């Protein structure tokens, strides 16, 4: 049997492969196939994915076509490495995760090769850097749900690690499918290659910004700081009154000077200490 | 004894100058 | 005699079956409160955590009528409850030679051959469990049978009962066929040579084991593996002061987070008990800095480890970590107290404790429930009001429907913890001499990781000690003595179960007589008796009682 | 000279308490409404 | 400005409880979405 302790090892590419193909074509529910090697009974660590093109116009995980994974599991066999089919995946857009009566049906289908396929959600919208919303489900059987047996034989605190949600357990999760705890292989020849890559500047720095419009902007913040000072010789005099706490209800109308005072000390410092420095260093090293 | 009265206060000195350090990183972290 | 001498000191079995003497002379539990708890009938962990219970409560008195009660609720789950009752039959027969291979005839993997290996593969790990830090026939035994075995389910039993009973023995031969286990290139014979091969070799810094150990965790692709040798070359080398620093950042320099967590186990048990204020820079550093959850836990936990010297220092630092962002910090901290303070009655850790099973973290929940059996042992409503505040709340959160199952699982683990031996053993990390007690050391650290292996935290019985005055005279002959006490007699407090369908301060003791430590000194000396001890008393244990 | 050799020691130490603790116990609490912020 | 931040912090003490939200409450609300689940 299984411990529900069963360790999805996946990817750092793999998971960019679902966001693009889960995001490109998203309104509809996209799918493809999962392409990895399947290690021992616990744990799976699939490599690759690609993506099967859809089958016509309707939000459906339609078909398989055996003609195109057959051409195309051949296809990298003799230009790139060897690997194996384990698995497949399909996208709930904006919904979050959890399997249908149309997946556990194609899911069935793909459980009867190998019974250690992977039935995987991707939801590119509530997705913002910590979440990506994937929760790698399989099926269980509902013979055993018949026998009123609770499956999975738990020998490791390592599964019932996170919650799955109230959505997710409106559908049949666990009545007919669980959850599979996981993380990602990375490792520092990726890291670095990503971070020193993104947000580099090149030259940008040693600049002069608009060296005319540079102490015009220094006027064209300073003159409403001005009457926004004035607010600040304003909101301070109705102070020893009615208690801040009305002061925190009755100020949702009107803007405060006090928040709005602070913003600009630091839009004009920035804006003043950056442009100053980079025109100094420019004296030094040219000429 | 009063022999104690200077090594057991110099022991808390060995334990408070650890805590604004610590305290000194948290003022980041929670930013962070 | 003086020929007879070395075996009278150095085996010292007239302290193990003695021991077992107070065991089965001294037995008071309750059948009652796993009747309370059978009522959870359900597939899940509950089989595992009543066979666990019982176990944790029935250390080394061969009691045999918990488990005989039933077969098939007890053999009801499977593929590893039946490893796991195979597992807890040795803890019940601890330290005893002759009811291990007989009672055990049934549980021989050649001798029934059912269509379960683990029932039959988890015999010697029990076999390990009974005889560990007694090497005998139980080394070559659990040897041969390992040349020639199955896979990795009867090499487990086998495997960490064979470094169980060569603990700390530098064998050749043990690390023979922990070599061939160790590079199988498989996942599953990882718990089984990574911590064994660190048993074997407990405080050895055998550093040319330590460059095969860390050689071999960097380029293997699963994880146990990463997991046993990252408990074992923390477990190779034991207090040090200095010996480990350049290894510890080196460790923690890496970019494995499962091997920063080993260097945070290492350096705790570089610095077992010790005031070093190198370590705790970085250790607390790391603690704040690096970013899985699993070596900041760690890095919380090592506190009590490297500061169980005085317990009422912890609870300044630690009750400052209790309200932490995340609950792995918060996990960490409540067992941060529980490893600290849980020889004593610390009020104010009850009362850190106190508000730690309110969070909506349900492992925290948890393990604030192990910190709290763990504080108040042995202790019955005098050290503290808080133990009969706390029995009705392990019935409490144990009864209900819509409890966690792993929230329910610190109380019925919390069952077994408080209720262990009949009150007769307790945990001791720390001796009277100031030297600690390394078996509990390594007993209450591999205790910490249930989270990857359930009966990884059966490695509890080393950590089981008793409190119990014993008289001698003869090498053989038992005393007849009995002294009384002077203080409060309320502190004599039983457990004293309900069973539901002019105040004597003279307490007259025998020779196995249990006493709190704090009883110790409450006492009065036996003046009017034939027999007066020769040794001021002071400590527990075995003594010399002069016939005068 | 054990007055004015000892127990010189007993009126220096207590100035760097008196300070010190007033430091950390107002930058604990400085931690403190973060953390209930966090949470 | 740095005086007016250091000689600010001591008016932070009996900062008694910040207590998460309940625990009635809390394990009424867990009750609440056991009835959700049962629902
Ligand atoms: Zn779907």
């Amino acid at each position: 049997a299984v411990d529900t302790a069963e360790q999805v090892y996946i990817s750092s590419l793999a998971l960019l492969k679902m966001l693009k193909h889960g995001r490109a074509g998203v309104p509809m529910e996209v799918m493809g196939l999962m392409l990895g090697e399947f290690v021992d009974d616990y744990t799976v660590r699939v490599i690759d994915v690609f993506a099967m093109p859809q089958s016509g116009t309707g939000v459906s995980v339609e078909a398989v076509d055996p003609v195109f994974q057959a051409k195309m599991l051949d296809m990298l066999k003799q230009t790139g490495r060897p690997e194996m089919v384990v698995g497949w995946y399909h996208s709930h857009p904006g919904f979050g995760c959890w399997l249908s009566g149309v997946d556990i049906n194609t899911q069935q289908s793909f459980e009867a090769l190998s019974e250690r396929a992977v039935a995987v959600v991707v939801d590119p919208i509530q997705s913002v850097k910590g979440k990506v919303v994937i929760d790698a489900f399989r099926l269980i059987n509902a013979n055993m749900m018949v026998l009123g047996h609770e499956p999975r034989q738990t020998t490791s605190n390592l599964g019932h690690l996170n919650k799955p949600s109230i959505q997710a357990l409106i559908h049949g999760l666990n009545r007919h499918y669980y959850s599979i705890t996981i993380n990602y292989r990375k490792n520092e020849l990726e890291q670095k290659m990503l971070l020193n890559l993104h947000k580099k500047s090149w030259m940008e720095g040693l600049t002069l910004q608009d060296y005319s419009e540079h102490c015009k902007h220094n006027e064209s913040v300073v003159k409403e700081m001005l009457e926004l000072a004035k607010n600040y010789n304003k909101a301070v005099e109705e102070e020893d009154k009615m208690t801040p706490e009305q002061l925190a209800i009755k100020n949702v109308g009107k803007q405060d000077p006090k928040r709005h005072l602070e913003e600009h000390v630091d839009v004009l410092m920035t804006s003043n200490i950056v442009q100053c420095l980079a025109a100094m260093l420019d004296t030094v090293v040219f000429k | 004894d009063l022999y104690s009265r200077y090594k057991k206060l110099q022991q808390e000195l060995e334990f408070l100058e650890v805590q604004e350090e610590y305290i000194k990183d948290e003022q980041k972290n929670l930013k962070k | 005699d003086q020929t007879l001498k070395m075996i009278k000191i150095l085996s010292g079995e007239m302290a193990i079956e003695l021991h077992l003497q107070f065991l089965i002379r001294n037995n008071n539990t309750d059948l009652m409160i796993l009747k309370n708890t059978k009522d959870a009938v359900r597939n899940s962990v509950c089989h595992t955590a009543t066979v666990i219970a019982n176990s944790f409560m029935h250390c080394g008195t061969t009691s045999d009528q918990f488990l005989r009660d039933n077969l098939e609720w007890l053999a009801r789950a499977t593929n590893w409850a039946k490893f796991t009752a195979t597992a807890s039959l040795g803890v019940i027969h601890k330290g005893h030679e002759k009811e291990a291979l007989q009672l055990m005839a049934t549980y021989l993997p050649k001798d029934t051959s059912p269509g379960s290996a683990y029932q039959e593969g988890g015999g010697l790990y029990a076999l390990g469990l009974i005889h560990a830090n007694h090497g005998g026939d139980i080394i070559d035994y659990l040897l041969n049978q390992l040349k020639n075995a199955s896979n990795d389910i009867v090499r487990h039993g086998g495997s960490l009962g064979l470094g169980l009973a060569a603990m700390g023995t530098a064998r050749q031969d043990v690390y023979d066929l922990l070599k061939t286990n160790l590079y199988q290139d498989d996942a599953v014979t990882g718990e089984a040579a990574g911590l064994a091969l660190g048993l074997v070799m407990l405080g050895s810094k055998n550093a040319q084991a330590i460059e095969d150990m860390v050689g071999y965790a960097q380029e293997t692709q699963h994880e146990k593996i990463l997991r046993g040798l990252a408990v074992g070359i923390a477990l190779v080398m034991y207090g040090r002061m200095e010996e480990a620093d350049a290894l510890i950042e080196s460790l923690c320099r890496d970019k494995d987070p499962i091997l920063r967590r080993s260097g945070m186990y290492t350096v705790a048990m570089a610095y077992c008990g010790s005031g070093n204020n190198k370590a705790i820079r970085r250790l607390l550093h790391v603690a704040v800095s690096d970013v899985n959850d699993d070596v900041r836990r760690a890095a919380v936990e090592s506190l009590g480890f490297i500061l169980f010297r005085t317990p009422e220092q912890c609870p300044s630092v630690v009750s400052l970590l209790s309200e932490s962002y995340n609950p792995h910090v918060r996990y960490g901290a409540a067992m941060a107290l529980g490893i600290c303070c849980a020889g004593t009655g610390n009020k104010e850790a009850i009362n850190l404790l106190e508000p730690m099973t309110n969070d909506p973290v349900n492992y925290v929940r948890q393990g604030a429930l192990i910190a709290s059996a763990l504080i108040m042992i042995q202790q019955t409503e005098i050290t503290c009001p808080k133990v009969n505040q706390f029995r009705q709340l392990y019935s409490k959160v144990i009864n209900d429907k819509h409890d966690d199952v792993m929230a329910k699982f610190g109380a019925i683990l919390a069952q077994g913890i408080l209720d262990a031996g009949g009150h007769n053993v307790t945990i001791s990390l720390q001796s009277r001499t100031g030297h600690t007690h390394m078996p509990s050391v390594v007993g209450v650290l591999v205790f910490t990781q249930f989270w990857f292996w359930f009966p990884l935290s059966h490695f509890l019985s080393l950590a089981y000690t008793p409190t119990c005055v014993i008289g001698l005279n003869k090498d053989l002959k038992m005393p007849k003595v009995q002294y009384k006490s002077n203080c409060k007699p309320s502190t004599f407090a039983y457990p004293a179960p309900l069973e539901v369908p002019p105040e004597p301060n003279f307490q007259l003791l025998d020779n196995p007589a249990r006493v709190m430590p704090a009883q110790l000194k409450v006492l009065t000396m036996p003046e009017t008796c034939r027999y007066q001890p020769f040794k001021p008393l002071s400590i527990g244990g075995i003594i010399i009682l002069k016939d005068t | 000279g054990l007055r004015q050799y000892y127990l010189s020691k007993i009126e220096e130490l207590q100035l760097i308490v008196n300070d010190k603790s007033q430091n950390l116990r107002r930058l604990q609490a400085q931690r403190n409404e973060l953390n209930a912020k966090v949470r | 400005h740095n005086m007016s931040v250091k000689a600010m912090r001591f008016p932070p003490k009996s900062y008694n409880k910040d207590l998460e939200s309940a625990e009635e409450r809390r394990e009424r609300e867990q009750q609440d979405l056991e009835f959700a689940k049962e629902m």
